[PDB]
């Protein structure tokens, strides 16, 4: 009906069809703190909302009023709750409500209430058919929208819509290989489908990641993913990894490559590798290069790593005090 | 020496910390480059102007901004009409950090206002007449504790608060944010924070909560909002802090957590980003850097012998430089980054992060690093609650006198 | 702006 931005929008206190209701002003107390000087429109809609809420009026007019209260402040969770009460009591068409929430989310995509409301609608309707495409549209405007990715994981998991997600992930990684949200989604899909234990899958993944690293040596996400998928089984469990990383040292170095080498040495030392000492020194040398030259912002972390590796892997580490 | 630059961000070598896009341009790198260029301008400003840099925390300006905001706000805050207890908390905490006393006229009015926000069934809402929600409940309790008077403490209806927490608890260990609301790690933290402070933790209230939080830690090392989601500073802080309160930090792989948070500090800007490959933002000076004191306390409890006895595991100096040089609004208030407008949320978290960066404390060991003028030093903040350590102790002690509801 | 609730 009458949009909040309509040139001919009229305050509720000037609407004949609302003459029977006494608006309920906000109870801020005798001497308010953090008192917001609301605009006329805001205070008017909310004084009427307080009235309908207070008398629990489950009417069509109350329903339309919540649309205005939401447009004035979409973060008002109390209004959203009352709106859901009205949707049920008045038996409102939920697909019409879906059309409404998709418009609101398009407008205010980084809001908690709007995404939760959409979830409730999907649950009520037991229909996820518009989800992936809707979300894809939001992700097309902000490829890192946290609420969008979170809702997407929920839909996919609850309705088992795994079939095309990896293809979607590949598409977004093409658009921006630096999108950490997509790398997280990639891990999400694989973990809940094939898993990473399947050797053919794990290899495909590491191959892909090393390939992305070669193309963009300084993209921290690829590095984190590579480490993320191998760290659990143990970095030392993969002897060829080290050799291969060292092969990128010249034409593809970065503090990320150096940091990874330390991660490999650290695990090797943790699993009694050969040449305990030769490895430890290579590690402390890299830690120093990082703390003092290649990654000084993390000097405190690197000095700590160097100090930990020293503390438990030096030839003196297992040697009693008396010796 | 004389040619030596004491400010880390202005050193000649610092230019080496600029982004290397490998000639592969993507939205991420383009956006990152824009921020770095803007930040570089701030850094080089003293040099182009031929002035010696002086890092001054504009206290008087920040005080005026807060002092007024605690009383009245413009319609710019309509979007926060359901977060009034947060406005109370953010402001009172910023004032507390700045060591500005809270007049008893003010204290009593805040108490009365928060009472109006308290629900008949427990918890606090975003404003009078609004349904209770865990976020404004966390903020309200923190604000009342910052005040710390008998009157303030007495506002909290502990029995109904406990009932409220139970009504939100889920079978999987998580909590809803409010009735009919969403679930994410914020709820676990908000619940543990208020329940621990008020001494209402029953034996089963947090049953399975630590496990649920542990499921949020992902392949990155950090913690996401819910299991499966990308590692995020705000949620990571909520997860770790909640686990520290529950005394279950060990459920996490603290090693990967530590490596992840430390990697979130930006090499060029000096401040922290919320997620890998995203932009720097002053509020993360708290959510991210605040994890270091938590990790230090946890690792130390495990007898970690390599832990420093004078510094947190982050570049304290660079964080302070970022905040002081890039996050202050000239008119008062702090912000996200240059080009963004001030707000009380960023004012609260930039200052909180600054305090964390200035003060190292681990038992008897104490070491401060105050960049710029010595007047820049703020009051310390508790890394779990983000209110003065003294307020935490005072509040807990007071509530330990009462018995846990029901007994 | 950053929204936390
Ligand atoms: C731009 C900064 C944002 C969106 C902040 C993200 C932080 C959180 C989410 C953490 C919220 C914590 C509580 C509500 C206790
Ligand atoms: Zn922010």
């Amino acid at each position: 009906f009458l949009s909040l931005d309509s040139p001919t929008y009229v305050l509720y206190r000037d609407r004949a069809e609302w003459a029977d209701i006494d608006p309920v002003p906000q109870n801020d107390g005798p001497s308010p703190v953090v008192q917001i000087i609301y605009s006329e429109k805001f205070r008017d809609v909310y004084d009427y909302f307080r009235a309908v809420l207070q008398r629990d009026e489950r009417s069509e007019r109350a329903f339309k009023l919540t649309r205005d209260a939401i447009e004035l402040n979409a973060a008002n969770y109390t209004v959203w709750h009352f709106r859901r009460v009205l949707l049920r009591s008045l038996q409102k068409d939920l697909q019409e409500e879906m059309n409404y929430i998709i418009a609101i989310i398009e407008e205010q995509p980084k809001n908690y209430q709007v995404w939760h409301h959409r979830r409730v609608l999907v649950e009520w309707l037991k229909d996820p058919s518009q989800e992936l495409e809707f979300i894809a549209d939001i992700l097309n405007q902000d490829a890192k929208n946290y609420h969008a990715w979170q809702h997407r994981q929920w839909v996919i998991q609850e309705f088992r819509l795994w079939d095309n997600e990896l293809q979607y992930v590949d598409q977004l990684l093409k658009e921006d290989v630096r999108n950490n949200s997509v790398w997280n989604q990639r891990h999400f899909v694989i973990s809940n489908t094939t898993g990473y234990s399947d050797r053919a899958v794990l290899e495909r993944e590491v191959q892909y990641t090393l390939e992305m690293i070669k193309l963009v040596p300084h993209n921290e996400s690829a590095w984190n993913y590579l480490k993320g998928i191998l760290q659990d089984r143990g970095l030392s469990r993969y002897p060829n990894l080290l050799n291969q990383l060292l092969d990128l040292q010249p034409s593809h170095s970065s503090p990320y490559l150096i940091a990874f080498l330390v991660d490999i040495y650290e695990d090797m030392l943790e699993n009694q590798c050969d040449n305990k000492e030769d490895i430890l020194n290579k590690a402390l040398e890299l830690c120093e290069i990082l703390a003092k030259e290649k990654d000084t912002i993390r000097k405190e972390y690197w000095r700590y790593i160097g100090r930990s590796l020293q503390s438990k892997h030096s030839r003196e580490s297992d040697i009693p005090a008396s010796v | 020496p004389v040619w030596s630059e004491p400010l880390y961000s202005l050193r000649p070598e610092h230019a080496r910390e600029r982004l290397q896009d490998d000639s592969v341009e993507t939205v991420t790198s383009i956006e990152q480059a824009k921020v770095e260029e803007k930040i570089q301008e701030v850094f080089s400003s003293y040099k182009f102007n031929h002035l010696v840099p002086r890092l001054v925390l504009q206290r008087e300006k920040h005080f005026h901004y807060l002092k007024r905001g605690l009383r009245q706000l413009t319609d710019a805050y309509e979007c926060l009409d359901a977060s009034r207890p947060w406005l109370c908390y953010w402001i009172l905490h910023s004032l507390e950090l700045l060591d500005e006393p809270i007049p008893q006229i003010v204290a009593t009015d805040v108490c009365q206002f928060l009472e109006l926000c308290q629900s008949p069934d427990g918890g606090f809402g975003g404003g009078p007449g609004q349904y209770p929600h865990l976020a404004p409940t966390y903020a309200a309790v923190n604000a009342l504790c910052i005040i710390g008077t008998e009157e303030a403490y007495n506002v909290i209806n502990r029995e109904k608060l406990l009932q409220y927490l139970y009504s939100l608890k889920q079978p999987d260990g998580s909590f809803l944010m409010h009735v009919g609301g969403e679930v994410d790690v914020r709820s676990a933290y908000c619940a543990a924070s208020v329940a621990s402070l008020t001494n209402i933790i029953t034996p089963d209230l947090f049953e399975g909560t630590a496990e649920w939080i542990a499921r949020c830690q992902n392949w990155e090392g950090g913690i996401g909002g819910v299991p499966g989601m990308e590692a995020h500073g705000g949620y990571t802080f909520c997860g770790l802090a909640a686990l520290v309160i529950l005394k279950k930090e060990r459920s996490l792989n603290l090693k990967s957590l530590l490596q992840w948070v430390t990697s979130r500090q930006m090499r060029f800007e000096g401040g922290f980003q919320g997620r890998c490959n995203k932009l720097v933002d002053g509020c993360y000076s708290f959510w991210q850097a605040g994890l270091l004191p938590l990790l230090h306390r946890a690792l130390h409890a495990q007898g970690d012998p390599a832990l420093s006895m004078s510094h947190w595991m982050f570049h304290q100096q660079a964080l302070q430089e970022y905040i002081l040089m890039c996050c202050q609004c000239p008119a008062g208030g702090l912000l996200d980054k240059p080009g963004k407008s001030r707000d009380f949320y960023h004012t609260c978290y930039c200052l909180s992060g600054l305090s964390i960066a200035q003060h190292f404390g681990s038992g008897a060991m104490l070491h401060d690093v105050v960049m710029g003028v010595p007047e820049n030093v703020l009051q310390p903040t508790h890394p779990v609650y983000n209110i003065g350590p003294d307020k935490v102790i005072q509040a807990t002690t007071h509530f330990l006198q009462k018995p846990v509801p029901g007994f | 702006k950053c929204v936390i609730m």
